[PDB]
RNA sequence: UAUAUAAUAGAAUAAGAUAAGUUUUUUUUUUUUUUUUUUUUUUUUUUUUUU
RNA sequence: AAAAAAAAAAAAAAAAAAAAAAAAAAAUUUUUUUUUUUUUUUU
């Protein structure tokens, strides 16, 4: 019997705190947020709509996704219309960690992120892994056989869709290439050359930094794959990048990861 | 489960007469409640078990006290060294409880005809603590009249404002 | 003519009960028996007409 | 004595409705991978 506004201020208090917690109190967090979940389960039907977007994220960040909490996710599914991309991107986590994540919502799911005007790497990032979840949601060894390759089609068709506009955004760090790259080679989509060039032209300006300064990092795997994805791609995506880490190998300036 | 085996209730019955020495607080609170709800009652057994807990009263738990006394009270059996011994008790428990359970002890302490202003006033704080369910279980809206039918309007006047109230 | 220095190693291996946080049609098909209504066929009785 | 028409009773077949009784199966393939921080308030 615990008041609307009172949830709604213990979890924000809970929430915004969380990003720097001693660690002797995390527990205790998790039990008061268990304590009082059926409350929330019940009033599910009353959350305003960015409300629903805070308490889940809330309750992830405590690495807690209780099944009680489960039809809030499922109303996110059904109120999508309503979100900005960012918001869309944030869901798309969300419900791929609370076992939500299925073909039909992630379909739906990929208009909002299409239709913003300028993309952002956090909806891209989320673009592309969902897509690769739903692509490995499919199964052609099963009770549905039939219509396996026309839903892998599919999913490459919007993959090409988002991936044609991949050149306007900027990309933070390697590892949000890597992830990118590793979609778009294990799913076999094409992406435009100048997309490409973009790509590897920031990769190459960022990495410059971490040798050129000898130390801050890249372990040697990541430039391992790099050099690799350029070399399947071809030497004219950057032909200074290609002896440029050639060279930062030949040095050793990138240690091994378990080192 | 819900089942009646009224033979086996019988042989054991004889057996914990028997074994009367070795109960412990979960063994009193668990075989006190089963004879209650199913009907079988043994005066020499229930004589015994009653005494036995006179001194085994400090080593109840929340669940233990409250159920014991209910079941006692219900069936009738009030010894007296176990009413004080175990009315004594309430009040360093009182803060654990729940409100159903709080709302079974002062029914089975009013049937206890106590009292005392020292064993009931943490009682009556932890009963409007938690008024909200106090008031709202239906399984029991009879029980609170005999309650405030011992008790009075004279014992507790922010209680009995909230009984005559709606709700 | 002074009051002060301190460093060596080894092993791979498993026990077991805390009085807890749901509930939102009920229905379809097949077979048997009884009752009611309609249609068709056979038998009996009565009335009318013709030979 | 024969034929036709009408009414009543009995038997059989078909259809519809109501009530009662009986029966309904199963074969391990479910899911994982973010740097996410946008609730609002006089506690």
């Amino acid at each position: 019997n615990i008041d609307m506004s009172s949830v709604k201020a213990f979890s924000t208090r809970l929430f915004k705190t969380r990003r720097g917690c001693a660690k002797e109190t995390l527990d205790i967090r998790r039990k008061v947020l268990l304590a009082m979940s059926r409350r929330v389960g019940v009033l599910a039907n009353d959350f305003d709509l960015p409300s629903l977007l805070g308490v889940l994220q809330c309750y992830t960040v405590h690495d807690l996704t209780p099944f009680h909490l489960e039809p809030l996710a499922i109303r996110a599914t059904n109120h999508v219309g309503d979100f900005t991309p960012h918001e869309c991107a944030t869901l798309a986590h969300v419900l791929r960690k609370w076992r939500t994540m299925r073909l039909e919502v992630c379909e739906r799911l990929v208009e909002r992120i299409c239709t913003s005007d300028q993309l952002t790497h956090h909806m891209a990032n989320a673009a592309m892994i969902a897509i690769r979840t739903c692509f490995n949601q499919v199964s052609d060894g099963g009770r549905n056989a039939m219509n396996a390759e026309p839903t892998r089609q599919k999913l490459r068709a919007m993959g090409e869709q988002i991936g044609c506009r991949l050149d306007e955004v900027e990309y933070p760090a390697l590892p949000v290439i890597l992830s990118i790259l590793d979609v778009v080679v294990t799913l076999k989509i094409y992406v435009p050359k100048k997309c490409l060039q973009v790509i590897f032209s920031q990769a190459n300006d960022m990495v410059a930094i971490v040798m050129e300064q000898k130390d801050d990092p890249i372990t040697a795997e990541e430039g391992r794959q790099l050099q690799a994805l350029l070399s399947h791609y071809g030497n004219d995506l950057a032909p200074e990048l290609s002896q440029r880490m050639k060279e930062a190998f030949r040095e050793g300036v990138l240690p091994d990861e378990a080192s | 489960i819900g089942i009646n085996n009224p033979e086996l209730f019988d042989n054991l019955a004889e057996r914990a007469l028997a074994v009367v020495q070795d109960h412990d607080a979960r063994d009193i609170s668990k075989t006190v409640t089963a004879l209650a709800h199913f009907g079988l009652k043994d005066e020499e057994l229930f004589k015994r078990l009653a005494s036995h807990a006179a001194s085994i009263a400090d080593q109840f738990d929340a669940m233990g006290l409250v159920n014991t006394a209910h079941a006692f009270a219900r069936t009738n059996f009030l010894q007296q060294d176990m009413a004080v011994a175990l009315s004594e008790r309430s009040v360093y428990v009182c803060r654990l409880l729940d409100a159903g359970e709080t709302r079974r002890l002062l029914w089975a302490l009013a049937k206890f005809q106590v009292r005392d202003p020292k064993i009931l006033t943490p009682v009556f704080n932890r009963c409007l603590a938690l008024h909200y369910d106090f008031f709202a279980d239906p399984t029991g809206s009879e029980e609170i009249e005999e309650i405030f039918d011992f008790y009075g309007p004279n014992f507790c006047p922010p209680l009995y404002q909230l009984y005559i109230s709606r709700g």
